[PDB]
RNA sequence: CUCUAGUGCAGAUCUUGGUGGUAGUAGCAAAUAUUCAAAUGAGAACUUUGAAGACUGAAGGGGGAAAGGUUCCACGUCAACAGCAGUUGGACGUGGGUUAGUCGAUCCUAAGAGAUGGGGAAGCUCCGUUUCAAAGGCCUGAUUUUAUGCAGGCCACCAUCGA
RNA sequence: GUUUGACCUCAAACAGGUAGGAGUACCCGCUGAACUUAAGCAUAUCAAUAAGCGGAGGAAAAGAAACCAACCGGGAUUGCCUUAGUAACGGCGAGUGAAGCGGCAAAAGCUCAAAUUUGAAAUCUGGUACCUUCGGUGCCCGAGUUGUAAUUUGGAGAGGGCAACUUUGGGGCCGUUCCUUGUCUAUGUCCUUGGAACAGGACGUCAUAGGGGGUGAGAAUCCCGUGUGCGAGGAGUGCGGUUCUUUGUAAAGUGCCUUCGAAGAGUCGAGUUGUUUGGGAAUGCAGCUCUAAGUGGGUGGAAAUUCAUCUAAAGCUAAAUAUUGGCGAGAGACCGAUAGCGAACAAGUACAGUGAUGGAAAGAUGAAAAGAACUUUGAAAAGAGAGUGAAAAAGUACGUGAAAUUG
RNA sequence: AAACUUUCAACAACGGAUCUCUUGGUUCUCGCAUCGAUGAAGAACGCAGCGAAAUGCGAUACGUAAUGUAGGUUGCAGAAUUCCGUGAAUCAUCGAUCUUUGAACGCACAUUGCGCCCCUUGGUAUUCCAGGGGGCAUGCCUGUUUGAGCGUCAUUU
């Protein structure tokens, strides 16, 4: 209901239907204008863009996606480390917007079903 | 004493808990107290 | 339940394997004497005598597999 | 992974008569890798031949059993009427 | 409040007549719902849906 | 712009906890002397080793059962923690070792008690077990085998449980 | 000697199915108390309940007249509003305290006999024999038709047969509804201070959806969702419509002919007690023991007597209603780590008690961990330069911070 | 005399409140509403590149299968290994699943230990054990094989 920890309930204990909506980012703006979508969901070999953030409009791409955690490592948003490893670095999806929807099989038939 | 059957293994389960907390533990809260209450000591409590 | 699971192959089964006869096992719980002798006999390729039974405080009750005269010892540990 | 649930439901007796011995013949060596330290891309495979080779093969069982006849013995259709005892 | 069980003792012992520790009671206090004063007893006036 | 409630703190030898107080004071564990040299080391009265002495020897020697249950052991650490130091510990952490017809784990008698069924009676329970029961010998019929095993007929001379 | 059988009393082993337990609340029944109040006080009263045990179910549990009104009139059980502190009882002291009538909600009614004394063609049953595997065959116990009527007695009230078939049921088909899967979720972009814009400024649209929460800052348009439309695939649980048999069997309506019927005894209640405060005390109700009639017996708070009214002592039945162990959604003048669920967090887990059990300490970076390379001092602890990063005036024991304590 | 003593200022330091916080309530409102001998709720002890250990699994062990769903590799995780880019595999369902042990149950016992009666199957010297399977004497109920006393008291001898 109208309640701050109770919503999160539902968020936090999630099952694995809900969880591959709930890795969203929305869909940027050439997507919709070629589709009509609000947004879908996030997977790994996306090319991404940040939105509202001090990495301001840089081209990147996602390197993991993960179930439980929800949050996504992002590649050319790279640090090293104290022993001096480039690794891709943790962002949250929600700070993100992906550039690349594949057609693949039937996500092409997915995204023009019955509605579309 | 002589021991029976049963005895044994409630004994090798309250030997196998007397090991350390879980490590896993503070990786999750990383640092702040988390303090815990069984294991068992010889001299103190025996087992159930 | 069932038997055998495996033999323990720590240093300890190689004292007791060169000089002490034995082969020293760690098979399940509620295996008893005859049961554990005869399922070596007809699975490891070996003829068996007396073997006997012990329980740590670990729970696990191991067995003290004694073989025969005309096989071997060390080529009858080292198969697996 | 090893054999596969809905293919052993679709052989026959004279088959299921191999799959029982022959496929707990690697389990053989799996008990060795407990020893041995396990690890997964060997170990992993010990769970579903113990009654998915006996419940196709009591296929022919239960498939048969409605020919019965006697009076008596319980374990084989008797404990069904559970929900049906009201 | 009755969740937990504290008792009468008096002197003899560190602690008072008021129900503050007996069976049990940690900042659980009061034989039943008991000692308003006392914290984790019970209230003044505890809110009713009755009334 | 006005209506509504668990609505003002100094206190019942009270209540939730930290902190103050005597106080760095006493205590520091029943009067079986200790002296001296080394090994190792960052640190040595204490671990460990040598020289030497006090001391006990119907026990400071030896050694089983109940009860407990791996505390022994080797490996390995000096942080927390030991009425002090500390190179040390069952604290701390990890694994191993315990092989019986052979030493204990049974029948019947005592203290004493149990299991089962129906009744007397309001239950508890007492009672029945004492005749069958239980166990054994002899005879007959059908089936099968390296053997076997079963069913029927016949035998009065005994009957509760635990060191 | 011996030959041949029925009922009372009233068995044991093989062999298809069928079942155990874990649990909360709701109700009915039974052995069945008390702290207490009249400031006290053995019999008012805590009370037919706790606690314990038994019984029935998914709802429990009740009920269709041996009723009320009062000559005007009406007709089950159950829940609610009027009612009722009235009518009565209790040192008339605390206290307890109905019925009837009108209105509202949802309202349909049935199983047993001329008792019983009960037996066969066939129907048809509990147990059980042969066959020896639920299939075929046989006997006794027996239920009414029936083969066929009485016993103990009585009336003028009233019934039954026969014919036409129809409806229910069963079978077949369709429509409606429900469940599940699957899909589009409308409406948005710019600019600027800047580390991030959800503020401010500029221009539009959906809105049915602007409740909500999450989102690097205030949100309709950034996200998760909602309103609203759409693909079909299964199911009979409900509801509606249609079709076949008049169902070789069971009931009702319609129409015609001909003629006459009943009763349940350990109960009614009783010497006496009592489940009821026995008081003049109905009823509810039967301990010890016995015990009554169908133009006759019973209800209506004394009896003679009269009027209106009901017909037990066998049995069954829908809803208005009560309630939770599991799951989801929404909200209430409803908390923000001393609150509240035991517990927001490895809280039953370092621990303590033989012991169903008691049970503490206990929340926390940022956008990105990049969680300090490298250099230098000290023995580790500790102390300084240097890098990373938006800021290091964010440095890992990571919010704001006071005092005793303490320079 | 400012050590010992007291106050102020400047410069800080050992302790540490409250509130906005918050995958946790409470209370109230609407709609549905238990599992189990085919082995319940629950413990034991197994199953990773490295491993304290979450989380899933548990003699085809981070599963197991058919179909609709492009980049898979849960968590501490960084990394390493291995496969694919316009038909990798994701998720709902159905089917597979059911180690030991708890009703627990071959049976006594002090839960995760542990031994009896019977049948089947296998090996071996007659014998004994093993591989494995089952019940009111683990609750109840029925059919069949097949039993007795005694009376009102039978048919014939």
């Amino acid at each position: 209901s109208s309640d701050r920890r109770k919503a999160r309930k539902a968020y936090f204990t999630a099952p694995s239907s809900q969880r591959r909506v709930l890795l969203s980012a929305p869909l940027s703006k050439e997507l919709r204008a070629q589709y009509g979508i609000k947004a879908l969901p996030i997977r790994r070999d996306d090319e991404v863009l940040v939105v509202r953030g001090s990495k301001k409009g840089q081209e990147g791409k996602i390197s993991s996606v993960y179930r439980l955690k929800f949050a996504v490592q992002v590649d050319k948003v790279t640090k090293e480390k104290v022993n001096g490893a480039s690794v891709p670095i943790n962002l949250h999806p929600s700070k993100l917007v992906i550039t690349k929807l594949h057609l693949d099989k039937d996500r092409k038939a997915l995204i023009q079903r019955k509605g579309g | 004493a002589q021991k029976s059957f049963r005895i044994k293994q409630k004994m090798a389960k309250a030997k196998k808990q007397n090991r350390p907390l879980p490590q896993w533990i503070r990786l999750r809260t990383n640092n702040t107290i988390r303090y815990n209450a069984k294991r068992r000591n010889w001299r103190r409590t025996k087992m159930n | 339940y069932k038997v055998i699971e495996q033999p323990i192959t720590s240093e300890t089964a190689m004292k007791k394997v060169e000089d002490g006869n034995i082969l020293v096992f760690q098979v399940s719980m509620k295996a008893n004497k005859y049961q554990i002798k005869k399922a070596v006999k007809e699975l490891y390729e070996v003829d068996v005598l007396k073997v006997n039974t012990l329980v740590r405080p670990n729970g696990t009750k191991k067995a003290y597999v004694r073989l025969t005269a005309d096989y071997d010892a060390l080529d009858i540990a080292n198969r697996i | 992974a090893g054999v596969k649930a809905y293919e052993l439901r679709t052989k026959s007796k004279e088959q299921l008569a191999s799959q029982l011995v022959d496929l707990k013949k690697e389990l053989a060596e799996l008990k060795v890798q407990k020893l041995s330290r396990p690890s997964l891309p060997k170990i992993k495979t010990v769970r579903k031949s113990i009654a998915c080779v006996l419940t196709v093969i009591n296929e022919q069982q239960a498939a048969a059993a409605a020919a019965a006849a006697a009076a008596a013995a319980a374990a084989a259709a008797a404990a069904a009427a559970a929900a049906a005892a009201a | 409040g009755h969740q937990t069980s504290a008792e009468s003792w008096g002197t003899g012992r560190a602690v008072a007549r008021i129900p503050r520790v007996g069976g049990g009671g940690t900042g659980r206090s009061g034989q039943g719902a008991f000692g308003n004063m006392c914290r984790g007893g019970r209230m003044f006036a505890p809110t009713k849906t009755w009334r």
